RNA sequence: AACCUGGGGAACUGAAACAUCUCAGUACCCAGAGGAGAGGAAAGAGAAAUCGACUCCCUGAGUAGCGGCGAGCGAAAGGGGA
RNA sequence: AGCCAUGGGGGAAUCUGGGCGGACCACCGCCUAAGGCUAAGUACUCCGGGUGACCGAUAGCGCACCAGUACCGUGAGGGAAA
RNA sequence: GGCGUGCCUAUUGAAGCAUGAGCCGGCGACUCACGGUCGUGGGCGAGCUUAAGCCGUUGAGGCGGAGGCGUAGGGAAACCGAG
RNA sequence: GUAAGAGGAGGUAUAGGGAGCGACGCUUGCCCGGUGCCGGAAGGUCAAGGGGAGGGGUGCAAGCCCCGAACCGAAGCCCCGG
RNA sequence: ACCGGAGCGCUGUCUCGGCGAGGGACCCGGUGAAAUUGAACUGGCCGUGAAGAUGCGGCCUACCCGUGGCAGGACGAAAAGA
RNA sequence: GGGCAGUUUGACUGGGGCGGUCGCCUCCUAAAAGGUAACGGAGGCGCCCAAAGGUCCCCUCAGGCGGGACGGAAAUCCGCCGGAGAGCGCAAGGGUAGAAGGGGGCCUGACUGCGAGGCCUGCAAGCCGAGCAGGGGCGAAAGCCGGGCCUAGUGAACCGGUGGU
């Protein structure tokens, strides 16, 4: 009968408008501990064609684990994936130059 | 039947009445912040480490022991042993 | 309540804040007494608006 | 066929990763003045629980 | 007999009541075209210097939003096929 | 609060005209309106065939049988029994 | 001769002077499709599975990874990230 | 009746529509406060419209779009009496 | 042929009823239905119990089936309380 | 603008109307914790205060009797006995001088960022507070200060105004 409980109130913030929302590049997470187990060499596709992305419009690297030598291909860095990446490993950017 | 005038009223009223009195007593153990009186005036004074608010409220400020007291000419007590 | 009015604190320099409350039957004009700012140290404040 | 999922329900909360429905404090749009800042702090988040579950299966096909 | 294009078109009921909202542009009224209809050569799309007639199925997605921000209502681009 | 179409009034340009990318503008891209036609992919089931972990004469089309027939009703209509 | 207040429904409570059944016969009431959430019998398992459809079959399967769920979450957001 | 028109009426104020009571006889008093109603070339207030002071946004800028002031703005209610 | 009060005549309206007539009702031949129906081997009293009993206790009464006839009851049937 | 249409036109209630009532505070019923009903018994809140708030130095009332210009049971003070019976903003109850009261000085913590562990509890609400950082007010300090002797003085959410990032 009552505000079915409803009197709980709303902050998702900005939360919709009418000219849709915005495309505006995603980052997928990826645990290089999860570097490990795989080998060669990493890039987007690769892991779209993997089992561990798909369409996740870009990538960022990320999480902990054992650092091992090879390169990726990454669209996003963090400062800790950045030091594993200084253990003996390397990494490009954005792409398209 | 005849239902012609009857007495009313203007009285039925009370208190959604909140539980007061002693919350913790002797023998019990607190963490400290744990209220061992919810009193309306002041029939438990504060205790050897035991604290008071603005709502006359004897509460734990360490983990030891509530243990009681009176004093005659002082008022009633409720205290915290230390238990080192 | 309304008819004795409330109001809240602005400091000087450009906003700070705080809330509460004022009486007009006492000769009071511009309520002005210490407080603290949001960003550095205290200051004044003055009576404002609604 | 297919759940209709409720709008509101992801509007004003949200079950963390744990199905624990966690959002809002309820009681601040009116108060002030006369209001310590110490609730004004307090009315910073909440938690709820128990009739949640129920709100968990409000939420369902994308979760949230 | 059904299905189809158009011009008209509700109410119960849902919101636990009722007006906005809802059922629903469904029921019916009519007009008209046929093994079909209508549609159909972008004064479009959408953001990539990427697209390339219209329609149907899957998809995206119950997502983007619309909303007494209630009941609930529910898109297009993109991808796969025809 | 645009785009799409339109009821009253106001009322133009032919490529330095222009519509549009969601108020509005600078800019940057996109498209050529204010004339008309177009198979297929889809839909329907009166109908012809096949098929069914479909029914068995209170079930199954309302009716297997002499049914849109008896009968009822002003009429619209209802509507068997065997 | 020892004993014994029909049935159902409906009740605080029925044998009831509450309720429905004249008798028998047939019919007659917890389905399904989709989306959920949980438990379970399974296959795989850091992954798992395809929708429409192409090919095939006459009671024959296969092909099809487009798409889904899974791997990180936190914040309203930009954005950061086991924080 | 959405209209065209139909009646009213091929009638024309001694006529047609509406209201009250109800043959004939004696008689129908007093209050306009509210309300309805008849009226008034002032006025209070109020719509779209008109006008454009002052201004915003934007762009090299020319320019484009947006906000709206003074006063001008009807019936309506109030107002003056019946 | 509307609603009060009065009187006069008249009278089975009454005292207060008695008789008679026919058509039914009753018996015989022919035809022969309805609503209702839990099952019936269905008595009073005094108690009881969802407060109003054939049925339960207690006592008493009662040879088995009808026909004419009488309506106290079976909370009588009819109307899912106006 | 009832000429016409869709709708609304509460709820409890010793049957309904009627009247009372609808939430919040205190005391009884309330049965030695908690809690508790009833159209049961008695009353209150919809405020207030910039000092009524924080602190530091400081004073102690009511009352009764004894003495007195006005005064006069009662304004005023003198003195003696008097421990809470006065004031404690406003109803009630608990509490209160070993102060909450009453005087002055100073001030503005009627802070911000939090917040362990609790009271209470169908949810949602409400209620308790050390502590830690900031940067302050009082006091030499010790120290308290995140309003008020305590419990009424109140209103989820949606809507939108507001200054601002």
């Amino acid at each position: 009968g009552r505000s079915t409980t409803l009197m709980r109130l709303p902050k998702r913030g900005m939360q919709g408008q009418v000219p849709g929302e915005i495309k505006r590049p995603r980052y997928q997470g990826v645990n290089l501990k999860d570097l490990a187990r795989f080998e060669g060499e990493v890039t987007p596709e690769l892991l779209v064609r993997a089992g561990l992305l798909k369409k996740g419009y870009r990538l960022k690297i990320l999480g902990e684990g054992e650092a091992k030598p090879l390169k990726v291909v990454a669209h996003a860095f963090s400062k800790s994936a950045l030091e594993k990446l200084k253990a003996a490993g390397g990494e490009p950017v954005l792409l398209e130059a | 039947a005849h239902k012609k005038g009857l007495g009313s009223t203007r009285n039925g009223r009370d208190s959604q009445a909140k539980r007061l009195g002693v919350k913790r007593y002797e023998g019990q153990v607190v963490r400290a912040g744990n209220i061992l009186v919810r009193q309306r005036g002041t029939r438990f004074k504060p205790g050897k480490n035991v604290g008071m608010g603005r709502d006359f409220t004897l509460f734990a400020l360490v983990d030891g022991v509530v243990e009681f007291q009176d004093r005659g000419r002082l008022g009633r007590y409720v205290h915290v042993r230390p238990l080192a | 309540v309304r008819i004795k009015l409330l109001l809240e604190c602005t400091e000087c320099k450009r906003r700070n804040y705080a809330t509460e409350k004022n009486k007009r039957n006492t000769p009071n004009k511009l309520e002005l007494r210490k407080y603290c700012p949001w960003c550095r140290k205290h200051t004044v404040h003055r009576e404002v608006k609604i | 066929p297919k759940m209709k999922t409720h709008k509101g329900a992801k509007k004003r909360v949200k079950i963390t990763a744990s199905g624990k429905v966690v959002a809002m404090k309820t009681g601040k749009r009116h108060l002030n003045w006369q209001k310590s800042g110490k609730e004004i702090r307090q009315k910073g988040r909440k938690f709820v629980l128990a009739k949640p579950e129920a709100e968990r299966i409000k939420l369902l096909l994308p979760y949230e």
